[PDB]
């Protein structure tokens, strides 16, 4: 039981440590531009119109 | 551009002249001759425009407030001084000694001459409290003792009677 | 005739068409000030003006109307260096008058001398991680990108600071042929930083040979967007008349691009994307035309703008089209200058445009091309292994990737670790990065010829 | 002046301009409403109404103040509040009994009720004066005199009329300038516009740091006096508690406190808070309201105070700062103040920018944040002068890329951030070692190590502590406890007592506001002498709990030296830590065998 | 003429226009500027001049050419640098002293000072002419004629007066055509316009092989004659070796350069380097530089020369393309074309599109790439042409999801994408399956398997091991190198060295610079029986390191055989690569036992 939660636990913190550590920038990077040209998408429109 | 040249050539007339009314510093008053030259005759806003725009006088701001800085630090320090007296070689040895140092506004002269008008300051508005009377006899013989040495001699005695000046203005009512 | 409206920093006058365009016009107020400016459009019985001195306060029926008859030009001259200047092209001292003898104009280059050979006369600065992993030329531009809370004028003033001293040493290796001199032109900057960046000018020993500009916030943005055109026309009218080696540092490009977006709303032209103005082409396409060798074979222009981030994002036009545009970038990294590394000058997406044919004989040698490619591509997979490490772990990963792990973790603190004031030359990078690349075998390398990787490991 | 055309919303429209400038503020209608003119197409101007238009009807005509929309500096400013558009909030609050402006004020930006005595300079009659020059001097605290009379810019010539000493109100003229005939009227109080800064005679380079009294604060990344700093807000985090905490704890002569977007709870708490608690300064007669300037606009009061505000606080400072004395700009926040201006903006009809800012809103916080700095007196009388921008920078519109943050951060070489828990923990500021960062450190720590440092060799020595065991932290959270070595636990331990007795303070006692630079120095020398000793002791051969209880009282009266006094040497000086010094070198001994 | 009404930025207005159009191009002002008439409001019309305003006075006279803007086509052509616009850039640097001309440069298109070789063609006396038949030839090639002498678009007739051998001006006459009188005299110069597309007899499917010079993308999709090729990537994906690779290493009869947006030293560098360079056809001195043709343009240079670069490049690929020799066009990019037309388009007045591009950018875009491509000849001879269009893009908004680079990449056949990943590795261009797609590598697969070709099935397995490689990387990078077999970590063992040795395609030396289809098949074949003796050993019993590691420099000679030239063997493929089979099945044999 020790030889198997000792062989258990290093796939748990390597697995938790890759999926956290891989997990936010790419979807908060890539949300964060999409909003901005989204904004930017919604303002031509506007301002063409406006024009 | 003009205005700040002839202000601060009639500021520095007036100061220079409000500093000392003998006129007896010709060695300060010696290299101040050219700024008192037009300010002792007749000299309008248009000649002394006219003259700073063609480069025949001062025009620089940093030489100009560099050199305005010891006329203002040596009347603030001869000011700060009242009601004592200093003597004019030791005037005129204070401004050559403040003349010749490359730092005239992070030396301890300013911050001194800070310290004793904080002094003067707090003695000029204190109330009715032993403080002030202890501090200003303290703030009395250590401006004779600062009047007597000068500021360009560190001595034991201002500062322990700045230090004592000081933490007596620090205190409080209780 | 009078002023028919007003809108922002531009006003709409009622004066004729007559006069050419980009001519000075004087605006006349009864408030006791006069206002200087260019007609940014001209019409019939209608123009639109840009001027440079003033904000707000401009009357409709009390101004007047003066013809100067002169284009808007910069006077550049021989005597405007050893003097502080504005960005409108007034000294802040007091002092003398510009006393310019040629006519520049702003908008393009008047002579137009594209240079039709590449250059191969390697320039040093004193950096072996700039000018190592990234090849300089006569005239090559190579802007610095940055973000939010990156010390980029520290690096500038370090690349300033360091451009002057190896000039002598490499007047006799046959990289320079002139004289050195530097380009200051400042907008959007801060005092302190002004004057850090004199203190490097005057310790340098460059005050007496190169023209400041002092641009700030409290100006108006049509003012400090001619300080860089005046800049760059008496940059490249010193290079090519007195046919001297000249570097021109404009900083920052966000606080010029921001005066273009705030004179790109108030006007007829539609944004483009981010907010941006949809004519950034051809602003940054007049500052990014003049750089290149010039006309005699003996003078150039370089450009090293620092540009920063005004959203800390890499999906911005103007750093698109900036290092689209230019011929190289300079990659900063935040996690460098926080881990304590100086300069934070980062490897991985870092790459310039002439790697085979910018080094020549005397200066350089050729096995630093070879050596910077493989000093990169040991660096991107020492990157991925390093995050394949820190994610994964050593024990799960390969044996190859632990060479890679190791060269990137020493190459990460000695290669780029410097002093402030220490010069490396570039044959000792050479010497020094062959040392750090020993540490795979032979058949791992292969970004080098097999003679020059026999001889050297 | 001109003719009301049509008003349709919050603008209003007025034709017939005959010179009107777009700079000029003026009322429209008969109900003297706040007004400027933004913009003018053709004889038509259009002007933004920060007021309520109800009751205006086309064909009113619309009468110009006669001069650009600024505010007025003059003997008075302190132990008052106002707003941006410089508004009388003790006029209010005697008038109508309220805390918010009504519509249609016209009432002038400073009390005329309150005189003050004037006394003449040094200036007399025939020789030229010029602006700049100290003119003379008023009364305008509640003691002393801090107010000095200078002459404005845009004027000189000759003194023609020398008024005498005496008392005399802001209305009545004191002075007369002579030039070109009859050029204008001298008053106490003068007039200048909040879109052009005050000029100088030259800047300077700030190296003087700011008296705030944080150990921690300037310890770690010691703020000088006359630089930029930027810090983010969250509502709640601990941005009101360094602004109470540092108006009340700071010894400068002048501080100036700017509400842009506040709700109104922080400005009454920070207004009321000034009278009731006391200086260190030894102040009397409210030395905390008397030294402060307040400007608190909130989120329900018009644009143009909320806009003006960072213009009249950085007027307010350029003055303070041309007249002699040091003040602190403390803003709250710019976010508040980026919306009041995109929502003027959007408003008024201009074209949108990046993130719905305009597009003038990285010049204007660029323009905010170089207008200050340290500076010398404009005119031939030189004096010292730091004017520090503090501005918070709140989140706007729910996002973390937007020009605001980003473009404060970047432009800032100076970051101070906050924590919630941190506020929570008694921290202030909630910074430990990985919020905050300073570039001016190098400069602060040459003055404060010109004038008696020395914490320059333990400036880098008290983080590399935190650092340590901030590292130590995740390495003894993944890899394991019994991983760490003793020299981990004697630096963590170090780090736990620096940082409670450093970071750790929430004004206990009357010796937590106001800490010189001499005790701070002196405790990070002992806490590294410790932290020096502790390990050599453990080198050569100890436990980490023989060596804790072999310290004992040594290592127990570091984190209770707070509690002392500060006069303990002459008046500032610690001097527990000089014999600490001995005494831990005594105890070092010990402690190994 | 026209009077000059308004002139503001670089858009004028000119009154009194009745010859106006929205495609003809005339000269404004005394200057002979360069621009053309896009609009017309009323009366008069808006002509956009992409020369510099500066010094152009209001009231000028403005006289229409009355046609659109074109380009001359004769002889003359090649050895010499012009711009998009037609403007002869070689009499700057003799007249003005000048690369560029910034202004007032007045000269002819076609070069009238120098001599040519003037040769009868396959035509004489009496016999019937056509439109695009060869009529004559220069000797301006290798081996070969050049600039092929043909008749104008839409006219016939008979042959009167034909010249005979000799040197001959371009403004002399030596042709005369008689069809239904006096028609007129012919010249060596001729005019065409760039708006219009140049006439053929028929269109016809692109079926022959052309070599790019590179392994990476031959070995992944080769391209045909006449296909349309798009290559997206951030800041360039090796443009300048692709470029000199696929003129110098490049089948095809003629060249032509065009720079729309180039800075001016990567088209210096390059034409610089086109004469260093020897012909591998027999050719002569200078052979790259008399069969290439480049139009370099500049950053600020004037946006009619940008926006007609393309069209005056495609008008003489096809007018080469049209006398019976292959033509490839290389273009660099269509990112400023856009960015020049969306700059046109703000700047005009005229509305916008999504992604802040204009809508004239689809209808351009495939106007450009429709205007290229294979087909017959026009003309009586009915000779074979081909016009391969290869134009890269950039990102302007920084993602791949933009208008300019989908819209470019959706009407394109054939695309070479650029990976980050694998561009930061020092490996460019680095595409398998993923940002790479053709569909004349079927058609094209048929000749050079034809030939000895064995690409057809290493290109399929290499395209599927490069593709499982990214698919492996993930899942190796996410969880580990726990999950995987033994088969993924040899096919990421051989995807690591083909995508290393493949994927490098920059070249250090003059060798490193061609590859020809043996040494790509030679490598991949080696590659795959390396992969596939590497399967068949550890299924036979054996080791995945000690497989990779018993390999060693059996591989790494592999690896390292493209650092010379192919001057041994038979005719490209040389011993080392031979041997390299046998070395590697000896290898096989003794890693099994």
């Amino acid at each position: 039981a020790f030889i198997i939660l000792d062989e258990v636990i290093k796939v748990t913190n390597r697995r938790v440590n890759a999926i956290e550590h891989v997990i936010i920038p790419r979807t908060e990077n890539t949300i964060a531009y999409i909003n901005s040209e989204l904004d930017e998408l919604d303002r031509e429109e506007f301002y063409r119109l406006k024009k | 551009y003009h205005s700040q040249v002839v202000g601060k050539i009639g500021y520095i007339a007036r100061c220079m002249q409000t500093i000392d009314p003998e006129n007896n510093l010709k060695k300060i008053r010696e290299d101040y001759q050219d700024v008192l030259i037009w300010a002792e005759k007749n000299y309008r806003f248009e000649e002394i425009l006219e003259a700073s725009k063609s480069g025949k006088c001062p025009n620089d701001l940093d030489a100009l407030s560099r050199r305005s800085l010891i006329l203002l630090e040596l009347l603030r320090l001869v000011s700060s001084i009242s009601p004592f007296k200093m003597k004019l070689d030791l005037i005129e040895s204070q401004y050559e000694k403040m003349k010749q140092h490359v730092n005239l506004w992070k030396s301890d002269y300013h911050v001194k001459l800070n310290q004793l008008n904080q002094l003067t300051d707090y003695l000029k508005n204190a109330a009715p409290t032993p403080k002030n009377n202890f501090l200003r006899a303290m703030t009395s013989v250590l401006q004779m003792q600062i009047a007597q040495y000068g500021i360009t001699e560190d001595n034991e005695g201002i500062n322990q009677l700045f230090k004592l000046g000081l933490h007596l203005l620090a205190m409080a009512n209780e | 005739n009078t002023v028919s409206g007003v809108n922002g920093p531009l006003v709409i006058l009622e004066k004729v068409k007559f006069p050419r365009y980009n001519e000075i016009v004087n605006l006349t107020l009864p408030d006791g000030t006069v206002r200087q400016g260019q007609v940014l459009e001209i019409r019939g019985d209608r123009a639109i003006v840009q001027v440079f001195e003033g904000t707000s306060g401009i009357d409709v029926k009390k101004t007047t109307v003066e013809f100067t008859g002169e284009s808007l030009r910069i006077p550049v001259s021989e005597d405007m260096l050893g003097r502080i200047f504005d960005g409108s092209g007034r000294p802040i001292d007091n002092g003398p008058k510009v006393f310019a003898e040629d006519y520049l104009d702003i908008n393009g280059s008047p002579i137009n001398p594209y240079a039709r050979i590449y250059p191969e006369e390697m320039i040093s600065t004193g950096v072996s991680a700039i000018d190592t992993m990234n090849s300089i030329a006569r005239g090559q531009k190579i802007p610095i990108f940055s973000a939010s809370g990156l010390p980029h004028n520290e690096i500038a003033a370090q690349i300033c600071r360091q451009a002057g001293l190896v000039r002598p040493t490499k007047d006799v290796h046959d990289g320079h042929e002139e004289n050195f001199s530097i380009v200051f032109a400042a907008m959007g900057v801060n005092l302190e930083t002004a004057r850090f960046f004199k203190q490097d000018f005057e310790e340098n020993g460059s005050l007496e040979r190169t023209s400041l500009f002092l641009n700030l916030a409290n100006d108006p943005t049509i003012e400090r967007i001619i300080t860089p055109r005046l800049a760059l026309t008496t940059a490249e009218y010193l290079a090519y008349q007195t046919e001297r080696h000249v570097l021109t540092i404009l900083t920052d490009m966000s606080s010029y691009a921001d005066a273009l977006r705030e004179v790109s709303a108030a006007r007829e032209e539609v944004p483009g994307r981010r907010g941006y103005p949809g004519y950034m082409y051809t602003d940054l396409s007049t500052i990014y035309e003049r750089a290149g060798r010039v006309e005699g074979r003996n003078g150039s222009i370089t450009q090293i703008p620092i540009l920063t981030m005004p959203n800390d994002d890499i999906t911005h036009p103007i750093p698109d089209l900036t290092g689209y545009i230019t011929e190289g970038q300079i990659f900063v990294d935040r996690q460098l200058h926080n881990k304590g590394i100086y300069p934070p000058i980062n490897v991985l997406p870092s790459l310039s445009r002439l790697m085979k044919s910018a080094i020549g004989e005397g200066m350089t040698r050729k096995d630093h091309g070879d050596v910077s490619n493989q000093l990169y591509a040991k660096y991107a997979i020492g990157k991925d292994a390093a995050a394949m490490k820190a994610v994964v772990g050593e024990e799960a990963l390969s044996i190859e990737d632990k060479l890679s792990l190791e060269f990137l973790e020493k190459f990460e603190k000695t290669f780029i670790t410097q002093g402030a004031y220490e010069d490396r030359t570039v044959f000792e990078s050479l010497d020094q990065a062959w040392s750090l690349l020993r540490i795979y075998p032979k058949e791992m390398l292969n970004r080098i010829s097999p003679k020059i990787l026999d001889e050297f490991y | 002046y001109g003719a009301i055309y049509s008003v349709s919303g919050p603008v209003v429209i007025a034709e017939n301009m005959i010179g009107c400038a777009m700079y000029e503020l003026v009322k429209v209608g008969h109900d003297n409403l706040v007004g400027e003119v933004i913009r003018i197409d053709g004889d038509k101007a259009t002007i933004q109404v920060y007021e309520e238009t109800a009751g205006l009807t086309v064909g009113d005509p619309v009468l110009r103040t006669g001069k650009p929309l600024s505010v007025e500096l003059g003997p008075g400013l302190m132990e008052t509040i106002y707003d941006g558009i410089q508004r009388p909030l003790k006029a209010i609050k005697e008038e109508s009994q309220s805390i918010y402006i009504p519509r249609g004020i016209d009432t002038p930006a400073l009390d005329r009720t309150i005189k003050w005595q004037f006394t003449p300079g040094k200036f007399q009659v025939g020789d030229h004066i010029s602006g700049g020059d100290i003119y003379g001097s008023v009364f305008e605290n509640s003691l002393i005199s801090s107010h000095k009379i200078l002459l404005p810019p845009r004027s000189r010539g000759t003194i023609t009329w020398i008024a005498p000493a005496g008392e005399y109100t802001l209305d009545e003229k004191i002075l007369e300038v002579e030039f070109d005939g009859k050029k204008s009227d001298f008053t106490l109080y003068h007039t200048w516009p909040v879109r052009v800064p005050r000029p100088v005679t030259e800047k300077l380079s700030a190296d003087y740091p700011l008296l705030t009294g944080q150990r921690v604060l300037d310890a770690l990344f010691p703020c000088v006096q006359g630089g930029t700093t930027c810090i983010p807000g969250a509502f709640g985090c601990g941005k009101t508690v360094i602004s109470q905490s540092l108006s009340k704890y700071s010894n400068s002569d002048a501080i100036i406190y700017v509400g842009c977007g506040e709700r109104g709870n922080e400005m009454a708490e920070v207004l009321m808070e000034f009278p009731e608690l006391y200086t260190e300064m030894s102040g009397t007669k409210e030395p905390i309201m008397k030294r402060t300037t307040l400007v608190a606009n909130t989120s329900n009061m018009p644009v143009a105070a909320r806009e003006a505000s960072i213009y009249t606080g950085i007027t307010l400072a350029e003055y303070f700062r041309d007249q002699g004395k040091n003040v602190s700009m403390i803003a709250d926040s710019s976010s508040r103040w980026a919306e009041a201006l995109r929502e003027i903006s959007g408003r008024l009809g201009e074209m949108p920018a990046d993130q719905g800012f305009p597009a003038y809103l990285g010049a204007k916080l660029a323009s905010f944040y170089e207008r200050a700095g340290k500076a010398v007196a404009l005119g031939s009388p030189d004096r010292t002068g730091s004017v520090s921008i503090v501005a918070a920078v709140s989140p706007a519109g729910g996002d973390f890329s937007d020009p605001v943050t980003t473009a404060t951060l970047g432009i800032t070489q100076v970051f101070w951030g906050l924590d919630k828990k941190l506020a929570q923990r008694k921290h202030f500021p909630s910074i430990n070692t990985s919020v905050s960062y300073s570039k001016y450190t190098n400069v602060l720590n040459k003055f404060y190590d010109s004038n008696y440092p020395e914490f320059p060799v333990l400036r880098d020595r008290m983080k590399e502590i935190l650092s340590n065991a901030e590292e130590l932290e995740q390495v003894v959270q993944l890899v394991g406890k019994s991983a760490l070595s003793d020299s981990d636990k004697i630096t963590l331990d170090v780090a736990t007592l620096i940082k409670e007795d450093f970071l750790q303070q929430n004004g206990y006692s009357t010796y937590d506001a106001f800490c010189p630079i001499w005790k701070t120095f002196d405790m990070m020398r002992a806490f590294i002498s410790y932290h020096d000793e502790a390990q050599k002791a453990v080198a050569n051969g100890a436990n980490w709990s023989k060596l804790a209880d072999s310290t004992g009282d040594v290592k127990h009266a570091v984190s209770s030296s707070k509690f002392f006094e500060p006069s303990r040497g002459e008046k500032e000086v610690h001097g527990e830590f000089e014999k600490l010094l001995s005494t831990m070198q005594e105890r070092f001994a010990e402690s190994t065998d």
